[PDB]
């Protein structure tokens, strides 16, 4: 009930412009089948399911409890970093999954920690959004991609509220706004986050402008973290 | 658009605290030996700041042996430019300036005896900003 | 695939050496296997020639194709010359529970040929409710897979797996119980058409080749005046 | 030198190939060496306690590294080259190539050269 | 693109140069050989089997304000500390395509008349090599550099055993009595070496 | 090496901590070393006749000095560093920081590194 | 901001340079190592454990009139005297962040054609070090430089005792008979060493 309630609550806040990323973890007694079905049941990109308990100085942490640490790591990495193979603080994960079991959980949007040579490592940065991945929406299945998207919306929203009904909606003023947004993205270029970006006047929605209804469009190419390597030994 | 320029008629110069009103030309620049070095990975050269050097030129019409008597002694030059159309004025002083050469003698034909002075100044102060 | 490190190894002959080659050549090949009556382009790869036309040295396709491939041609435009009388290897598999032994699935080779494709179906020892479908070319195994008893999945599973470039399954009818166990049932009825190639049949390849462009043309190892 | 043969192990299936007799399929010295090379690449270094520090590689640890693309390419070359060259049979490994087929997902090639691949001078007094 | 990385290991520091190496990099290579003359034949070149140590040198400036950055004074103190480090440093140069263990031979900083915050640097590296001083038979070569470092104090984990700690942290694994015979290790560890607990802090030798 | 433990002394209270038994609270070698370091810093050099020239610092005398701010910062670094490093257990002291929070009233930080803080190479033949 | 301070101690003089060190300061650092070749392996670098003496050099001019100041002739005489001083000098350079005992290796003045009052100076310093020539046990290292000086004549204070004077002014404290056995000290001091008076002037040895 809380998860569904929080699901609606976060979804509501998105409509208000507040892009909140939700982290959840299934019940202790849920098996792989239950967890994957739960992730499949709600495949919002703003929702994440932890599908494994974990150990930390002999104290067990349920998947709901572990989601706190997972949420903190994802939030702490911010834009540049990601948790595709981050070495977690945990000492041991009770459900140890084979590659096939990992593939099912990962395909289901379940976020799973795996034990590797004494190290508990998060795998692939996934979220619950995996049912569709309709071409461009493939990137939306990863937490880092969503965090990158939400932060830009927040930054633009901050710059928006400085000018809604507070700057004259003239070509010079609109050019001032574009200069502000364009320079802001140029900072992201300085961070190496983005390979290419463009921001321009939305000529279509500009046909019916008002005091705070100037409209603009943009698109960017986020730089991703290296995830997999394929080698071929010719001999 | 409006007229708020300034004219050399408004120039006021105090050479060592004395109004040398006979100087009908002055200019002083504060240049920097900006090093420019080329980096391996960066396509465009990187320019690095360096130590500043102050030079000034000052020429006018002779009316006395002030500069010849002055010699190469250090002194100060206070420059004041005042807007008359609207109030406000710029005020600069060259903190420590010395002559590079005494215009000891200069004259030609029936022309007025012009005098030309060139030197350097260590530093400056901006006393008013208009 | 999961994020992580993966690696494989290959023989140096498997290198992508097709880079840097030149030239275009045409051939009206006789072939035991592959598409019939059409021009096909190969990018100077032995395996590509092997998959597209088999590896029977008795047939002019692989034999002369290998020689032309050794000639370092950038692109080889092969035409499967045929005599006619063309047929594909085919077989029909039947259901157990029906005492009439209802035919439910028809298998067929991907291309016309006469090579000995064979089918062996045995009871899956782990579970009788499934059965192991092993596809054979002569005594050699060519593909194996277990399958559900429902007919639609069986045709799908045969057509699903990677190693079925040789044969395509087809449903004749529905049934509930698994196919009957059989061993090495040949896909009879096929024919490669290499038998008694007519002089005239070469002319079909010529006209087909005309719409294409190539630097040179060479006959199929035949000295007929 | 007298390197010796070893037993096949289908990495695709993760099992030893055995004959109809039931005995494991033996194979050549050169086949054994190729079998060894793939295993050593897949074995992380310093972690599998059976082997010493010489054996194994460190390619997996490089994934979490913050080095740039070009830096990671050199590290891949160093790591693969170091791991393979410990074997006596290796002569040289190189001609590395890289292809970042996606934004951050990589495919790379490299070529190995055996001791037998050497060219011998023909002369005697 | 060009970057320079110095991955010190005895001090787990991964230094990245804020500034590219000024004008131009260059590395020489010279075959190790000797010349000998022979009567009535003249000079001849005899190759010497061993290789040769070769140097990489350049110069930079550590700017005060620029992408990750640190104070130039601390950076100079960092590098000057590394000059005396016996252990080797890993140097990686992306665009130049150099990657191998090196050690800093010489280092020098400079404060120009202006730009007093920055420090002009001139640094030189030397290619590093290692000296690796029954039942004869072919085996794997000892080509792998052994550049790896661990803390001088170990916290025992749950599954650990004293033999396992010795091998993971001191090599051969039969070296465990060296760990045990240290009196601090004897005090914290029980009198039975075979018994150990998660937590106990243990001090590997050296 | 075999450094030995010592007895706690609460510098806040200026008294030894003693157990309910009445015996003074013993403490670890590392705790003793930290106790020693604070004491040595607070002991002016050359003035307390019990100790030799090695022991003690000179930070108090620097207050009356006429050196500039930056010069005083270096002298603080030299004085603190010299005083601490006499102890065998010290490995390195550094990373000094300064904050002149008021016009002429200073707060400064430093970081000490023990012998045990060293990193050890893992290799054997 | 940059300043240079030379704190001589055998002569209690705290000299501050009137003029900053002209164009640019620079200090090198070079690891003390030797190269050795090995048959069929080639060159190798062997670090030598000891450190290396390194130099700091620059040049200035001592102006006649400028913030504290003194005549350039006397300053040159001051420094030229310090060149022969066996005892070490403390050199502090604020902006460069250098602080350590040094000794002047070379010194040179110059009078240019004009500016006859000023003296162009070119000076060089060397890093200074010290040579510190039962019941074995760990103890504090003797790392502290012992650079401190006292007057060769002592005026006895009220609470003083001859042992206390020896320790404060001559180290070990058991050195008191060296003070007493000097005949001048014997004359001023009573025949009892244990008795002393405030005032009496006493001459420490050396």
């Amino acid at each position: 009930a809380l998860q569904e309630t929080t699901k609606a609550w976060v979804a509501k806040n998105k409509e208000l412009g507040k892009d909140i990323l939700l982290f959840l973890g299934g019940k202790t007694e849920d098996n792989i089948k239950q967890i994957n079905d739960k992730s499949k049941s709600f495949n919002d990109e703003n929702i994440v399911n932890v599908g494994s308990s974990a150990y930390y100085e002999n104290i067990k942490y349920t998947p709901s409890e572990v989601a706190v640490y997972i949420a903190a790591l994802s939030v702490s990495k911010g834009i540049t970093g990601s948790i595709c193979n981050a070495k977690t603080i945990f000492e041991e994960v009770e459900p140890r999954l084979s590659q096939s079991e990992v593939k099912e959980c990962l395909k289901s949007g379940t976020l799973v920690l795996d034990f590797d040579d004494g190290d508990v490592i998060i795998v692939d940065d996934v979220n619950t959004f995996k049912k569709y991945v309709d071409d461009k929406n493939e990137a939306m299945g990863y937490i880092s991609n969503i965090m990158f998207i939400n932060t830009i919306n927040k930054d633009t929203s901050l710059k928006r509220k400085e000018f809604v009904g507070k700057i004259f909606n003239d070509a010079t003023g609109q050019t001032t706004v574009i200069c502000a947004l364009k320079k802001y993205f140029e900072e992201l270029m300085s961070q190496g986050i983005i390979s290419e970006f463009n921001v321009d006047i939305d000529t279509e929605l500009q046909a019916t402008a008002k005091a705070d209804e100037f409209y603009w469009k943009w698109d960017a190419v986020k730089v991703d973290v290296m995830k997999k390597i394929y080698g071929t030994g010719y001999l | 658009e409006e007229a708020s320029f300034l004219n050399g008629s408004d120039v006021v110069i105090l050479i060592d605290g004395v109004e040398e009103l006979y100087m009908e030309e002055i200019k002083a620049d504060f240049e920097q030996d900006e090093q420019s070095i080329k980096l391996l990975g960066c396509q465009n050269e990187i320019s690095r700041v360096g130590t500043t050097k102050g030079s000034f030129s000052l020429n006018g019409y002779k009316t006395d042996s002030k500069f010849a008597k002055l010699g190469f002694r250090s002194f100060e030059i206070i420059y004041n430019l005042s807007n008359s159309e609207t109030l406000g004025y710029e005020s600069i002083r060259l903190k420590n300036c010395r002559l590079k050469k005494l215009p000891l003698i200069n004259s030609k034909a029936g022309e007025i005896v012009k005098i030309e002075v060139e030197g350097s100044f260590r530093g400056y102060d901006l006393l008013n900003e208009l | 695939e999961i994020p992580g490190f993966y690696n494989r190894f290959k023989t140096q002959a498997e290198k992508s050496t097709n880079t840097g080659l030149k030239g275009r050549l045409a051939m009206p090949i006789r072939a035991n296997w592959g598409d019939v009556g059409k021009v096909v382009t190969i990018k100077n790869d032995l395996r590509q020639l092997k998959n597209l036309f088999g590896d029977d040295m008795n047939y002019s396709a692989f034999k002369l194709g290998k020689l032309a491939l050794l000639g370092n041609v950038k692109e080889l435009l092969l035409y499967r010359l045929v005599d006619g009388n063309q047929k594909k290897g085919t077989l029909t598999l039947k259901d157990t529970t029906e005492n009439s032994a209802k035919d439910v699935i028809k298998l067929e080779t991907k291309y016309p040929t006469a090579r000995n494709f064979n089918v062996t179906i045995k009871s899956n020892l782990v579970d009788s409710d499934k059965k192991d479908f092993i596809f054979f070319e002569n005594t050699k195994q060519l593909f194996s897979s277990s399958i559900k008893g429902t007919i639609d999945e069986i045709v799908l599973e045969i057509n699903s797996n990677l190693d079925n470039e040789y044969v395509i399954a087809t449903k004749v009818a529905d049934s509930d119980t698994i196919l009957a166990n059989v061993v090495n049932q040949a896909l009879e009825g096929g024919n490669d058409g290499c038998t008694s190639i007519t002089n005239e049949s070469y002319l079909k390849a010529l006209e087909e080749f005309e719409r294409y462009s190539f630097d040179s043309f060479v006959l199929d190892g035949v000295a007929d005046e | 030198l007298d390197l010796k043969g070893s037993f096949l192990f289908d990495f695709e299936k993760g099992e030893f190939v055995k004959n109809a007799d039931g005995t494991l399929k033996k194979c050549d010295k050169v086949q054994a060496y190729k079998q060894w090379c793939q295993k050593a690449i897949l074995t992380p270094r310093y972690k599998k306690a059976a082997y010493t520090n010489i054996y194994g590689s460190e390619i997996k640890d490089l994934i979490a590294s913050n080095l740039s693309q070009s830096a990671k390419e050199l590290e891949i070359t160093r790591l693969i080259k170091e791991t393979i060259l410990v074997h006596p049979y290796t002569k040289e490994v190189g001609e590395f190539s890289f292809n970042w087929l996606e934004n951050s997902r990589l495919v790379e090639y490299e070529f190995d050269v055996l001791t037998i691949d050497d060219e011998n001078i023909v002369i005697d007094g | 693109v060009i970057d320079i990385y110095l991955k010190n290991e005895k001090e787990k520091i991964d230094f990245h140069f804020p500034v590219n190496p000024q004008d131009s990099l260059s590395i020489k290579k010279e075959k190790r050989f000797e010349t000998v003359d022979i009567v009535n034949l003249g000079e001849f070149d005899i190759k010497k089997e061993g290789e040769k140590i070769r140097e990489i040198s350049f110069k930079t400036f550590l700017p005060n304000l620029y992408s990750e950055l640190k104070n130039p004074i601390e950076v100079v103190a960092m590098l000057e500390k590394w000059v005396d480090q016996a252990e080797p440093l890993r140097l990686i140069i992306t665009g130049f395509g150099y990657n191998g263990l090196v050690t800093i031979s010489s280092f020098s900083n400079t404060q120009t008349a202006g730009r007093e915050e920055d420090r002009d640097i001139e640094i030189t590296f030397r290619t590093y090599r290692e000296l690796k001083i029954s039942n004869t038979k072919t085996d794997l070569k000892d080509n792998r550099p052994n550049t790896q470092t661990k803390s001088k104090i170990y916290t025992v984990k749950a599954s650990d055993t004293l033999y396992k700690i010795a091998k993971n942290l001191l090599g051969k694994g039969s070296r465990w009595p060296e760990i045990y015979n240290i009196p601090e290790n004897k005090k914290v560890i029980g009198k039975n070496p075979n018994i150990i607990k998660k937590g106990k802090l243990v001090i590997p030798s050296k």
